[PDB]
RNA sequence: GAUGUUGGAUCAGGACACCCAAAUGGUGCAGCCGCUAUUAAAGGUUCGUUUGUUCAACGAUUAAAGUCCUACGUGAUCUGAG
């Protein structure tokens, strides 16, 4: 359960990622009509003053059981052409995500660890 | 929602529900009869039940002796338990106490009370309900029932 | 010397609930069913165990993990078993169902009972306690018939905790306090300490005229 | 709130008479077979639990008697007695509450 | 004449206590295995199944819950239903009940002889059978009649199906309006004064009645209420114990009405089922102990290997 | 010899001079968008930054984020920033 103002770690390495600064990067708006997002949600996300998108990859709150559940909540930068802005992604993902290969393609491509 | 409670709420609250019933099982371990309010006795039935089932365990083991340290008061009564109480108890698995229902209090408050006692204490026994005796006209008309179920068979 | 006690998997024990006793033998008979196929060994909230699931969307249709059972909870079918691990930094727990058709082999690399009967404390504790080496062989027991119990007080990183864990209702042995907490928040949490739960009797769970029928049951279940 | 109107006697009449508030005629009074006084099917008879209850008091005194002071309490299963009794070789070993009054018939050996 | 109350075991002694219950058990276990034997004893003339026939129902006792794995990996969690006695009791011609369809009254669960009716026991004099502790009316085709005082097991529905339960949901007593209805509360801390749960405003000043409808705390469920589209998944033969899908309205351990699915998806799915109903003496087969769909896991098999 | 007055909160009853969903006429309608007109009120009609603010601007969306009346609904239910 991602929401409105959650503080999110960007996994993916990226410009807009890995520097710093003062703001911890916020997301605004979860695209689902539930203002709820979940593991392979869409998300807006406010970073270093400007709107990027991401893609939810793994978060705090439980989930079905046999779903990895991770400490941290974590998303995958993202243009609007569905397009990981980043190289690649260390931390692990959950193997859930292999289930849509349409939207998620390049990203699962670029994946390093499932889990 | 009440459903599925098996405990009253009496007293300042959980602490004192529990001393409420400390009271209450020191007077019976002591006096072996007492009259109280009745939600109250009843209450007081089930742990007078079981801690007759910590002096079966044994003089010996620790976990029934702390335990008879929280629930009897007066020092005095915990050899009772163990020595008199508990022996007198054998072969009678749950048959300790008798709960019965007297007439409400005669003070302006009128509660409704019970009087819970131990099997074979040494007091005048209670005037408890008889049963209807067997030469009834009804009972009576019974036996012949039976007779004639074991003539058939 | 044989020491013989006999371990009964937990979820086993039926719940305190008024349910009609019928729901338990049917459940018992289908797990039991379970147990022939695929192996269930002992293990311990503290036990590092390793499963393989059945992927739909890997490509090698096994997938392979690896932690410290952190709790159990359930009954019947429905058990479950909660797994905990670093990999690369990443927290990672999972949830899963003990009799679940997808669940291919369970193994034992480590059987150890930790102090606690649920670690979910090791969430705040420091990144060294959760991680584990994925490659690690088993390591095996010499049939001491003792299940060696561990005693491992942990560090933990600066307040706030999850959970609060300094408190009584807790019972937490396995946390070192000293390091970690101030002698006014000793005093805090022992104002939250309610001590005559344990004396209060009624409370307890009995069981073991259940434990002797559900035994027998088991034997009786072996024996066909 | 305040009442807009008094009301009628009439309406009052209605309310407090209802076949509600009237005290229900409680069908379950007996005769106890001893004293011939009235109880509950279901309570034990007041007045034979009074003769029980002053009887088990004055006991209590006696064997209050028997005792030093305010903590001390018998190890001994304890048997009471009254005039002209002596005690079985079951009950010896025991302690002895003696009495005056002649043992009353509702009250049995044993 | 003052009459006094009398319960059934007032009057009765030490002796003659035991021997009353063992004689009521006894002659109850008597004519429950007389009844034992349907088809041997006077049956109905068995009609065949037309497209627009309606099945007899059952009434059940509601187990719990328990968790159930598709071959497909999907989990399931399902009821346990089980019929313990089930007998029709009564009978109504089709003109003397809807005008329409005939009503077969089915009896359920077995309670003790003491505690009815006058009337009630007359009625189960007249029949044969112990009294039953629920009683629910099922509307049905001439087709589909039984005769009075038969056995009804639950083999009745084959695995694969929808079912439709009715029960009494769960009691809540008198529930405010957060629960009854759920209505948002008033928020907590601005400085609102003793309003957090008050339902608010119930209607428009020109009106100055509040309407015939209007949501207000009161009774929330206790009332009856009926589930659609259950399917069910697997049968036990010995136990009589049907698991249905999700949940089924009531406390556990209540008593609950059973029948096919009258949704409009369903509505010939009859013509696979055995029916009157079902008849243990009448194919003169053992079932196999348990009747499975062809989705389900079974609990033992061979631990499923996706490629 | 008192019908306590703005905006919110909660809960909404109604109109149709439809903002969505549903059938259609005309087009300077090829299709995609559109722009107009007819018939249809069972159901919907978002979350934020600044203002006491309705209005308005602006960010992000939604199938849409209607126009109104009801003592500018609703203070013996609430809030008083005004
Ligand atoms: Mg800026
Ligand atoms: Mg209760
Ligand atoms: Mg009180
Ligand atoms: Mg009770
Ligand atoms: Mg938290
Ligand atoms: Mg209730
Ligand atoms: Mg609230
Ligand atoms: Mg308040
Ligand atoms: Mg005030
Ligand atoms: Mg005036
Ligand atoms: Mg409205
Ligand atoms: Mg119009
Ligand atoms: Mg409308
Ligand atoms: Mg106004
Ligand atoms: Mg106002
Ligand atoms: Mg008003
Ligand atoms: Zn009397």
């Amino acid at each position: 359960a991602i929401q409105k103002m959650t503080r999110v770690r960007v996994v993916d390495n990226s410009a807009l990622g890995t520097t710093p600064y003062h703001r911890p990067p916020r997301c605004i708006h979860v695209y689902n009509k539930t203002g709820v997002g979940k593991v392979g949600d869409r998300i807006l996300l406010a970073i270093r003053g400007q709107k990027k998108k991401a893609l939810i990859v793994g978060h705090r709150m439980p989930g079905p059981r046999m779903t990895p559940r991770f400490d941290s909540n974590n998303v995958v930068l993202l243009e609007d052409n569905g397009n990981p802005v980043g190289t690649r992604i260390k931390t692990p993902i959950p193997s859930s995500l292999r289930q849509r290969e349409g939207e998620f393609s390049k990203v699962l491509a670029i994946a390093q660890n499932f889990v | 929602i009440s459903h599925g409670r098996v405990f009253r709420r009496l007293g300042l609250g959980p602490e004192s529900r529990i001393h409420l019933l400390q009271n209450l099982l020191t007077g019976l371990v002591r006096h072996e009869r007492i009259e109280a309010s009745w939600a109250r006795v009843d209450e007081l039935r089930g742990y007078a039940e079981k801690l007759i089932d910590y002096g079966k365990l044994g003089d010996t083991n620790e976990r029934a002796m702390r335990m008879a340290d929280f629930w009897l008061t007066e020092k005095d009564l915990i050899p009772k338990l163990f020595q008199v109480l508990a022996p007198r108890f054998q072969g009678q698995n749950g048959g300790y106490t008798r709960m019965l229902q007297i007439p409400n209090r005669n003070e302006q408050d009128r509660a409704k009370m019970a009087v819970i006692e131990y099997k074979g204490n040494c007091l005048p026994p209670l005037p408890l309900p008889r049963r209807d005796s067997n030469l009834t006209l009804l009972n009576q008309l019974l036996q012949g029932l039976r007779q004639d179920q074991e003539a058939s068979s | 010397q044989r020491p013989e006690t006999r371990f009964l998997s937990p979820e086993f024990i039926p719940p305190r609930g008024r349910t009609n006793p019928l729901k338990f033998q049917i459940e018992r008979k289908d797990m039991l069913e379970r147990r022939k196929i695929l192996h269930i060994p002992e293990f311990y909230v503290g036990s590092i165990l390793r499963v393989t699931t059945a992927d739909p969307y890997a490509s090698a249709k096994t997938s392979q993990f690896l932690g410290i059972c952190i709790q159990r909870s359930g009954s019947g079918l429905g058990a479950t078993f909660i797994l905990r691990n670093t990999i690369e930094g990443q927290g990672v727990e999972i949830c899963f169902e003990l009799y679940n058709p997808r669940i291919q082999e369970i193994q034992v690399v480590k059987l150890e009972k930790r102090l606690d009967n649920s670690l979910l404390y090791l969430r705040d504790a420091l990144p060294e306690y959760s991680t584990f080496d994925v490659n690690m062989k088993p390591i095996t027991q010499e049939f001491n018939q003792e299940v060696p119990v561990n005693q491992l007080k942990v560090k933990m990183k600066p307040k706030p905790w999850s959970k609060r864990w300094e408190r009584p209702k807790f019972n937490i042995k396995g946390i070192r306090f000293d390091l970690c907490l101030t002698e006014e928040q000793m005093r805090e949490a022992q104002k939250w300490s309610q001590p005559w739960l344990e004396f209060d009797m009624m409370r307890e769970y009995d069981t073991s005229k259940i434990e002797a029928a559900i035994w027998d049951e088991i034997e009786a279940s072996k024996n066909s | 709130a305040a009442p807009k109107n008094r009301r009628s006697i009439e309406v009052n009449r209605c309310r407090r008479r209802n076949p509600q508030k009237l005290i229900k005629v409680k069908n379950n009074i007996d005769v106890c077979p001893e004293c011939g006084h009235l109880k509950q099917k279901h309570i034990l008879c007041g007045y034979c639990y009074e003769k029980v209850r002053k009887e088990t008091a004055e006991i209590r005194r006696q064997m209050g008697k028997q005792e030093g002071g305010p903590f001390r309490a018998p190890t001994t299963e304890t048997v009471v007695l009254y005039s002209g009794e002596t005690p079985s070789e079951q009950d010896q070993g025991k302690r002895i509450i003696e009495r005056e009054r002649k043992r009353p018939s509702w009250f049995t050996q044993n | 004449h003052g009459k006094s109350v009398t319960w059934w075991d007032e009057h009765l002694s030490e002796e003659n206590v035991p021997f009353v219950k063992q004689l009521v058990s006894d002659e109850n276990k008597a004519q429950l295995a007389s009844k034992l034997c349907p088809l041997k004893d006077e049956p109905w003339p068995i009609h065949p199944w037309e497209p627009g026939s309606s099945r007899v129902g059952l009434i059940a006792l509601k187990l719990g819950m328990m968790p159930l794995w598709t071959k497909d990996g999907q989990k399931h969690v399902v009821t346990l239903l089980q019929v313990q006695d089930c007998h029709v009791l009564k009978y109504t011609p089709k003109e003397n009940h809807n005008g329409r369809m005939a009503a077969l009254t089915v009896g359920g669960k077995t309670v003790s002889h003491f505690h009815k009716s006058a009337s009630i026991l007359e009625f189960y004099q007249e029949l044969g059978l112990p009294p039953k502790q629920k009683v629910k009316i099922f509307n049905v085709t001439e087709n589909a009649v039984i005769k009075p005082g038969t056995p009804l097991y639950a083999a009745h529905f084959r695995p694969g199906q929808y079912v439709d339960v009715t029960a009494k949901t769960i009691g809540k007593g008198f529930q405010g309006v957060m629960r009854r209805w759920g209505f948002k509360g008033q928020p907590a801390t601005h400085g609102q004064t003793k309003t957090h749960r008050r339902p608010g405003a119930i209607s428009t000043g020109d009106v100055a009645r509040v309407w015939p409808g209007t949501k207000m705390p009161g009774q929330l469920g206790n009332i009856d209420r009926t589930a659609f589209g259950l399917k069910v998944w697997r049968i036990n033969t010995k136990h009589n114990i049907i698991y249905v899908n999700g949940s089924v309205p009531g406390h556990k351990n209540c008593l609950v009405k059973i029948k096919d699915s009258k949704l409009p998806a369903y509505k010939d799915f009859c013509k696979n089922l055995p029916f009157p109903t079902y008849f243990p003496d009448g194919d003169e087969e053992a079932l196999p102990e348990d009747l499975y769909d062809e989705n389900v896991c079974q609990p033992g098999a061979p631990s499923i290997t996706f490629t």
